[PDB]
RNA sequence: GAAGCAGAAUUCGGUAAGCGUUGGAUUGUACCCACUAAUAGGGAACGAGCUGGGUUUAGACCGUCGUGAGACAGGUUA
RNA sequence: GGUAAACGGCGGGAGUAACUAUGACUCUCUUAAGGUUAACGAGAUUCCCACUGUCCCUAUCUACUAUCUAGCGAAACCACAGCCAAGGGAACGGGCUUGGCAAAAUCAGCGGGGAAAGA
RNA sequence: AGGGAAGUCGGCAAAAUAGAUCCGUAACUUCGGGAAAAGGAUUGGCUCUAAGGGUUGGGCACGUGCGUGCGGUUAACAACCAACUUAGAACUGGUACGGACAGGGGGAAUCUGACUGUCUAAUUAAAACAUAGCAUUGCG
RNA sequence: GGAGACGACGGCGGGGGCCCCGGGCAGAGUUCUCUUUUCUUCUUAACGGUCUAUCACCCUGGAAACAGUUUGUCUGGAGAU
RNA sequence: GAAGCCAGAGGAAACUCUGGUGGAGGCUCGCAGCGGUUCUGACGUGCAAAUCGAUCGUCAAAUCUGAGCAUGGGGGCGAAA
């Protein structure tokens, strides 16, 4: 859910995943040489949080 | 200080030339095309802060203003004031012209 | 040489070792990808060149076993 | 009798049965824990940017050697010696057999073999 | 040179970073840190400007150079002396300005030991030992 | 009773010595050009006399409108300035 | 850049914030010293029966170290190999 991601990263207003990773990189300082955001490293951080449960998510049970 | 001085003269480390900078200053189309040759999201400050004369992008307006106070920018000022070296100047050095009838 | 083998691309077989038979990914532990004419198989080791595992002196930890010193179904580090 | 921050170990009760110890057999409860991992490290592992002769694929330069000369000058090792092919039942051959063959005396390298690891 | 880990068990080795001033700095956290995080802008020479100090010195009235009784805080002024920092500006060379020397590569994670410390002199420096903290035992 | 007789660390102040700068005498060097130039000697022991030197102590006096004061906040009606 | 201390702005007070001062820490970069991480290192009948180079750990202390003394082998001593 979007509000969980916004509460987790204190970050909001993105239009897509690319802009989300870019603003997360600019906020967290994940920058390459020349002020270029590290979208690969930020995506790896997000995936690590997703599988380690820092980001809350679940699969809803089937309705009877 | 210059980063990685030993491979500064490699072709992959080449910088923009002064005649190209004069063309960017005179015509906004040349500067425009040089800007679509770059990705805007991968530039410092989202490509919003740029010195045409030094051909360099900066992270902030205060960074650009601090850049304008230093000596590399003033050397670029004096080089642009003297004028870049071009093919027409090269021909005029040897006294060579073009006959178009 | 033969095959519904029209052509193109082949398939099966014969003489032939003259000449070639590559570059990579993956160690939570041999198969994939691409180029190429093709990426054929072996011997001279497996009846004191160098370097990674089987592999294991001395230090240490965890698991199993033992009253114990210690040993090992084992796993890791130097 | 007590004792588990002793070593250890991971359930209890009832029915049945009635010397002693056992077991077997049913029945029934079956639970401590749900909505600070920082800092530091010549510790072990994976990845990203930068960076480069790590590599494609090697090339060139310098100093000291190695080389030659004057002087000085050992050691390891050493049954005897050192070209191969085939056979030599004891899957060994440098000497034996049968062949190939085979020409003085030397210098720089080389690491196949012999030799060489306080082996 | 061009490519930039395609090399290799493995980025081994090498390269890159590095001084100082300024902008800026995330997650996490025992709130102390992390942190020089990350990511950026500059740095020569010459000629100037500005700021930051010290020492000495106040006027009358009497008695006799002294003492007193006063008066007065623009000394906010004069004279003399003195050294190193800091900031700003113009000009100028450039391929380079911490010009030699000196001098962090950085980041995302995981396991591990709390940390500082110690040991197998002559193959192992470590999750080993020690450590504070915790708990128990014996003794009047 | 005192001296003998006593830890480690931090900033500050005094003194000796060394370093640095200026003038003067003498000597030396450079001098195509420049440099009233650069370099060298210019010292004063133990032991004594005399005049001074932080802390501390003494006398007068009695402090709020609190004061004195160190880079560092200590002191003062148990008597400060 | 820890306590302590000064000034200013608020707050009835307690306290809160800002700018300083201060110089603590088995803190940290790093020279000497001490130690001994890494290199397909040098060296391998060596300079050396353990040396040499670059790199590395630590560097105000559980730091380094001399001399005098004590513990003596079925013993000592051991931050324990
Ligand atoms: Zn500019």
């Amino acid at each position: 859910k979007q509000h969980h991601m916004e509460r987790t990263y204190e970050l909001r207003g993105w239009k897509d995943h690319i802009e989300f990773l870019e603003m997360l990189a600019r906020k967290s300082g994940r920058l390459l040489k020349g002020g270029e955001p590290d979208v690969d490293g930020v995506a790896k951080q997000v995936l690590n949080d997703f599988m380690r449960g820092k980001i809350p998510w679940f699969t809803p049970a089937p309705e009877p | 200080g210059v980063f990685a001085k030993r491979t500064m003269t490699k072709t992959r480390r080449r910088l923009r030339d002064l005649d190209q900078i004069e063309r960017d200053l005179r015509s906004p189309r040349h500067l425009q095309q040089y800007k679509e040759t770059k990705a805007a999201e991968d530039l410092p400050g989202l490509g919003l802060y740029y010195c045409i004369e030094c051909a360099k992008w900066f992270e902030s307006e205060t960074s650009l203003v601090g850049h304008r106070k230093g000596k590399p920018h003033k050397r670029r000022l004096k080089q642009l004031k003297e004028g870049a070296y071009t093919h027409e100047e090269a021909m005029a050095a040897i006294g060579y012209r073009i006959d178009n009838g």
